[PDB]
């Protein structure tokens, strides 16, 4: 008695969204933090679906093989009054292999910020949005872990730059780190060729004895 | 409130049936 | 831009393996077999892949045939894993890597007494996949990689495990493709097999060429020859075993020199046989008298 | 004809200045920004403006955004003077100079804690200003010539004037332009800077050859290397400075020689990173025992 | 039926010769090059005219670019004859052959430093000649026969003779085709040809294996490895002669047994490279003291 | 390994409406044994403590 | 739950003498999700919890 | 084919503003 | 040394000249739509190059 179990040749793709999540805080820092131009850096945040582990959209990017963020804005949220200034600039860069962080001017690396689209400049007490710029072309990226190239794996890269000076009321220096607010996404993808994904699988074992 | 999403995030899986005489 | 298609080409002969041949779940992954179009070797979409860059797969459903009886009995499951990296070889549980291959879209499972097939999931967009052996990253040449993973052990028909390595089915593609950018891919997909062997003729006359010709090759195709002989006792009488062996027709000398004083044993011979699969070429013993055996190998390329 | 915009280029951050800085009304004015597309070194428009020659902005609104605490008072006008050489720097009044700006069309006065914005004024005719620094005549260059001044005491929270001279925002222009006749330019608008400094290794054996790999630079871009020593006395103990740096991939020897009968301190080599940043030398002394410490100074172009 | 095309193609070079050696009016036949698909070697048309039955030229013009500087000077006639079985080989009268030349439909007539095309012309009929290599009759699976005729001696810039055989251009086939019944046609085409004879390493100590990593060749591609040697007097001291090598990842032996009582000189590796070109093997020597050097071949399937 | 063990962990709770567990056999019809399938719906009866 | 009831037999009525794999298990099935919650043992991390 | 479910395991996230004045 | 003008003279576009003669040589584009990045070169030379000459 032959009896088999073929799935269809469908490919469903399951368009998600729009569900909101939560990203990383991100640390401001003083003047006496900042040594190189690459100090600057407050957040480096991957954009990959697969890449918030905790939120429910890193748990199902896991279920299909592909994703494409066809909206995606990250909408900064504020924890500070209106009596501390310092200003920030926000864009998410589309290649995840340029990095700013091997740059060895001050002024450049504010330059490399306000000059990608979608940028949004702001004092850091008061809510902006920074809008994903989609490709032209209909290109997709593999869910999952990273492999050998981040840029079959990565829309985008989230960052934010400070370019001042930790001002307090008074006018004058603050001399801490302190970190001053949340970052939340609004998203909405698609989702293509359901998969298990191997990486996935919880499984404790020893891989080699060097 | 309570609401019932039909969730479309699935896959069918539908199942035949054969068999091979003796000749 | 150059579709072509749709037709039939042979992958593999999948081997099913015994009980004790299992030992982890990784041990149950048959076939790990790229679909890529240049993954195969000798078959007819290999050969022209390599003359152009770009390709994909428009319906690339695979077709499995059995090659057993149907009084053993065992049970596979099929699938296509359309992203070249993920690897299930590192799964430490023998159930997880099953539900790893029903869960993707497009699989199949089956007795392995029957004929069934396995499609190839189309993606969302529109890309195309390199041609050629694999540079550098998967991800840009291989469309997909098939697998077939062994659920069940391997019965006969008198209630017993079956203990050897029984080859158990044949797989086949019906393939449909673009390509792009004709062009050569500089790293040939063919490979080189030693034909066959046979020894030098024993001439008669000391320092006179008598021609040696050779028959039951192909016709009109391209050979190499280079010598080889094993366990000749040169020096059992006087003399000094000295062979000169030319093409009438192509290019090259096998030069044999057993003087132990200057020892040569080097060259060879580019010759293509006629129309009728034979060839010839000049024999010459400087001494006649010694008449121990030395051989060449006739290297050709199969695919 | 070529039109690209619209976009957004960082111009400069504005330093508000004491009133113990403040002396004569010409003090007033905080930047003085031609707004020449050629003129802000390293962002997206002025790259972009040394390969056209002539130029236009048909929207060229500048956006003013605070970096300063609500709690903290003062007082901007700002305009952009449409006339390149219409320069208020003369005037011997505070109140005068004030009263040039609001008089100006498209002018703006604003507290400097909110984000206002400045546009620029259109002319009647269609005219074209050339891009390249600044050769002679200003009017045929420069479209605008941005102005901020101050008309207000730098107060604090505390009732206190300010005694520092603060930045207290940043510029930026949200630019569309037209473009024509596509060249280059021939005067580089980049500027150099001394990346950092890191001295040579200490080879052990004399006149043998060890090779110095260098870090933390950026990947694939170009170098240059010049030596830079200080305050090291060659003559502690007996021997000669010799030492001969040259690259493995690029070109040139720094050559140090601190024989006090033929002194040659010279050479320069220009060598760029691989894909991680790095780079290495063949690091040489004549005189191994000689510990004395030699530096060289990274060349590299930043923008 | 597939329509491939229009492409372009590699035929050979072509050598113009001299005074002396024109003898017979034979010998004007410069290339006697048959235009079937399947006559090109290594080309693009050759290696797609082995995956399908029957072919035919819809468009095939042949296209000449000269080699050679504009001082020396020597007019071609050039032609594709239909019939593949018309021999121009045997005609006594030097002007005969070349008005059988220009008589042929399709044919140009052109000095040799300047770049001309011919054109084939087809059938009234429909006619698919067959792929493949050629059998007993040439009618069936030629379309045409590409002919060159030197008609004026070779001459230099002052108007006399050259006295030596000059290559002088490279013939190129612009191609369009029909193809008919894909097939894998036997008696593939593909030429092997010795890659590269590197020699063995000398280690230094007796019964151990050691690995030698050998570079610079093709990235993933199968090799044919086998043993030879030039000119060794392997009895220079105590002790045989003994090597053995066997790769790490591919299949076989090499054995060099200079043993005087059974002298062994066989074997044979096949082997691929990894992504790097490179590939190791385990040499063994029972007496490292003996020095005597042996190589190997590195058989290989240029294309 | 399944798809719906991956997606279960996104949600609290669950309850099957449905659920019918398909045996296939993988062998011919030579060899010959009798089962009997069942799903107890308590999770701690357990029958491996039946000396019967 | 599978219980086997029979001895497992071959073709000439002998006993099979080999512990013997035989089929597969397939499940058809149909659930609800309520509350979506991230499930906080899902979330993949190696750490070392206790010295014993 | 392709076919594009709308998948409904989602849930929103809605942001209001306000703000505090001096007194 | 005709392997490797024969994978020349079969690549799409390619022009074969006296080196005493002016020509081009047309870039023949792909048959999808991918964009190529700019910028110096990363990990995988087929992200950022369209072609060799
Ligand atoms: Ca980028
Ligand atoms: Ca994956
Ligand atoms: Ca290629
Ligand atoms: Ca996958
Ligand atoms: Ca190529
Ligand atoms: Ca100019
Ligand atoms: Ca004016
Ligand atoms: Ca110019
Ligand atoms: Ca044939
Ligand atoms: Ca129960
Ligand atoms: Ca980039």
């Amino acid at each position: 008695a032959l009896t088999s179990y073929s799935r269809p040749n469908v490919n469903k793709i399951s368009r998600l969204g729009p569900d909101s999540d939560f990203l990383t805080s991100v640390v401001a820092k003083a003047s006496t933090s900042i040594v190189t131009p690459a100090d600057r850096i407050l957040v480096k945040q991957p954009l990959s679906a697969s890449s918030f582990p905790g939120t429910r959209i890193t748990g199902l990017s896991s279920y299909w093989e592909r994703y494409k963020w066809l909206s995606a804005v990250a909408r900064y949220v504020p924890a500070v009054p209106n009596t501390v200034a310092c200003q920030f600039v926000m864009y998410i860069d589309t290649d995840p292999l340029d990095d700013p962080s091997n740059i060895s001017d001050d002024n450049q690396i504010v330059r490399q910020a306000v000059s990608q689209a979608g940028s949004n400049q702001f004092n850091f007490n008061t809510s902006k949005t920074v809008p994903l710029i989609v490709r032209a072309d209909n290109q997709y990226y593999y869910t999952g872990v990273d492999k050998q190239n981040l840029r079959f794996s990565l829309q985008g890269i989230l960052y934010i730059i400070q370019v001042t000076d930790l001002i307090n009321f008074n006018g004058e220096l603050i001399t801490q780190d302190l970190t001053c607010g949340s970052l939340f996404l609004d998203w909405l993808v698609n989702f293509s060729i359901p998969q298990i994904n191997p990486t996935s699988l919880t499984d404790v074992r020893v891989d080699k004895a060097v | 409130r309570r609401r019932v999403v039909i969730n479309q995030s699935n896959q069918s899986m539908p199942v035949t049936s054969n068999g091979a005489p003796l000749q | 831009i150059s579709r072509l298609g749709p037709d039939s080409d042979f992958l593999t002969s999948v081997v099913a393996k015994a009980s004790t041949s299992i030992v982890t779940p990784a041990d149950r992954i048959l076939v790990k077999q790229p679909l890529s179009a240049s993954s195969f070797p000798g078959t007819r979409i290999t050969g022209l892949s390599s003359y152009w860059e770009r390709y994909k797969w428009l319906s690339a459903v695979a077709r499995y045939v059995p090659a057993v009886p149907n009084t053993v009995a065992c049970q596979f499951v099929m699938y296509i894993d359309t992203d070249p990296l993920d690897d299930p070889s590192n799964i430490s549980d023998d159930n997880q890597i099953v539900r790893q291959a029903v869960s993707q879209a497009g699989s199949n499972q089956f007795n392995f007494n029957t004929s069934k097939t396995v499609p190839l999931i189309v993606r969302a967009d529109n890309q195309y996949y390199y041609t050629g052996v694999d540079k550098q990253n998967l991800r840009f040449s291989l469309q997909g990689i098939l697998y077939i993973i062994q659920v069940t052990d391997l019965i006969n028909f008198n209630g017993e495990l079956i203990t050897q390595d029984l080859t158990c089915g044949s797989l086949f593609l019906d393939w449909l493709v673009n390509f792009s950018i004709p062009q050569i891919n500089p790293t040939s997909l063919t490979d080189v097999r030693v034909d066959k062997a046979v020894n030098f003729i024993k001439p008669e006359v000391s320092g006179v060429a008598e021609i040696q010709t050779v028959t039951g090759l192909s016709p009109s195709t391209s050979y190499l020859l280079t010598p080889a002989f094993l366990e000749q006792n040169f020096q059992s009488e006087a003399g000094i075993y000295i062979l000169s062996a030319t093409p009438v027709e192509g290019e090259g000398t096998i030069s044999i020199n057993m003087d132990p004083t200057v020892t040569t044993v080097s060259g060879f011979i580019k010759v293509k046989t006629d129309t009728f699969g034979t060839f010839d070429l000049s024999v010459v013993l400087t001494t006649a008298s010694k008449k121990q055996t030395t051989g060449f190998n006739i290297i050709a390329a199969t695919s």
